[PDB]
């Protein structure tokens, strides 16, 4: 019952400071848990960063030297992260975390968030359609797709019908090319339903505010 | 410091099959209260860390009793009873008796289906994209078992490899196959320059290549 989320900048450039907030609802934090801070590097590497606990104890990974601060909001009931003279190298999804002393997480870990160090400037995608040619088979499935082209940094969300089509999507993993990434999204549907009901994808790049629908429109 | 090491599993496994994934400490994880402080995770593609077990052999709340855990104080192993497609993912060990609380490097877990070909589709620019001065020409090659594939581009039957990008997912938590985007980028210029555009997959499903066209 538990639930835990980290929040910041998903952009922070070298030499600068990344600050991070886990948001914790449904339990206290001025409780005996190691309140933990964890990261994962591109390639999927994980790292221990460090724990507050008990409200006033701390303890951090060596590796990370005097980068490192890890404070609390008791109002708020919050913890934070602090890291001090980043590179590139600190390039990773930040997690956060309840472990007890006997080292059970459960599943009380955030959704993490994506943090890059760059000193590239935040570009908002362009979103364009994917509709097929001619037509394809009826009485059979029809996939659809969506370019979502040149953004930076990640992550972007593409939902398809505001999340109402779920099943049959793949949203592919970015591929960056000169400091720009670029994903396409596919949905596939009966062709029954296409183009009879409409078929529109959701993009959102939080880092530029951008919330961009595109409908797949029979071309 | 204790140095952690996971072995790479060598073959993919049948779902109902069970499976045993080692984890190796350099230094005994056994504490001066009996406990062994060794968790397991399992990281399914696109989620966060879920922790299956911890001191060694206890299972988490909710967490299937198909998972058991078991070692000395240097050896482990998580047995992975009756496989599901749901248990796909990466499977992390941790050592949790000192600093810095290090997590092995991972063991993918592959499940072995059926080989099943890819749905490929094809499409054109957008006339949004032409306004602008480019032209992405973009493949899917959808839901296919196993993962080795090539594509392959021509353009007016003439192969093209400049210009190519590729994605591909991890393995499918529920049909347990995996999927692909190519796109050539293209200037307009360029795009109008040509006529057939073909996107072909050779997989072993097929002798021949599976090919999607379409002319400008």
């Amino acid at each position: 019952e538990v639930k835990l989320s980290e929040s910041g900048p998903g952009l922070v450039k070298p030499s600068q400071s990344l600050s991070l907030t886990c948001t914790v609802t449904g339990y206290s934090i001025t409780t005996n848990y190691a309140w933990t801070w964890i990261r994962q590097f591109p390639g999927n590497k994980l790292e221990w960063m460090g724990y507050i606990r008990s409200s006033v104890i701390t303890r951090y990974n060596p590796s990370l030297k005097s980068r490192i601060s890890i404070t609390q909001d008791t109002s708020k009931n919050q913890f934070f992260l602090q890291l001090n003279s980043v590179t590139t190298e600190d390039t990773a999804t930040y997690y956060c975390a309840r472990y007890d002393y006997y080292g059970n997480t459960g599943d009380y870990w955030g959704q993490g968030t994506s943090v890059t160090v760059s000193s590239a400037k935040t570009t908002p995608p362009s979103v364009y359609p994917l509709a097929p040619g001619t037509a394809a088979l009826k009485s059979s499935m029809v996939t659809l797709g969506c370019l979502v082209k040149g953004y930076f940094p990640e992550p972007v969300t593409v939902t398809w019908n505001s999340g109402s089509l779920s099943s049959g999507v793949h949203t592919f993993p970015a591929v960056l090319q000169s400091d720009l990434y670029t994903l396409t999204s596919s949905v596939t549907v009966p062709s029954s339903t296409w183009p009879s009901q409409t078929v529109t994808c959701n993009v959102a790049h939080p880092a530029s505010s951008t919330k961009v629908d595109k409908k797949i429109v029979p071309r | 410091d204790i140095v952690i090491t996971q072995d790479e599993l060598s073959n993919p496994v049948t779902s109902g099959e069970s499976v045993s994934i080692s984890c190796r400490s350099s230094r005994s994880l056994l504490y001066k209260d009996g406990r062994t402080y060794l968790n397991w995770f399992l990281q399914r593609p696109g989620q966060s860390p879920q922790l299956l077990i911890y001191l060694m052999s206890t299972r988490a709340s909710g967490v299937s009793d198909r998972f058991s855990g078991s070692g000395s104080g240097t050896d482990f192993t998580l047995e992975i009873s009756r496989v599901k497609a749901e248990d796909v993912g990466v499977y992390y060990c941790q050592q949790f008796v000192e600093y810095p609380f290090t997590f092995g490097s991972g063991t993918k877990l592959e499940i072995k289906r059926a080989d099943a070909a890819p749905t490929v589709s094809i499409f054109p620019p957008s006339s949004e994209q032409l306004t602008s001065g480019g032209a992405s020409v973009v493949c899917f090659l959808n839901n296919f078992y196993p993962k080795d594939i090539n594509v392959k581009w021509k353009i007016d039957g003439s192969e093209r490899q400049n210009g190519v990008l590729n994605s591909w997912t991890d393995q499918d938590s529920k049909d347990s196959t995996y999927s692909m985007s190519s796109t050539l980028t293209l200037t307009k210029d360029e795009y109008e320059r040509h006529n057939s555009y073909t996107c072909e997959a050779t997989h072993k499903t097929s002798t021949s290549p599976i090919v999607k066209s379409f002319n400008r």
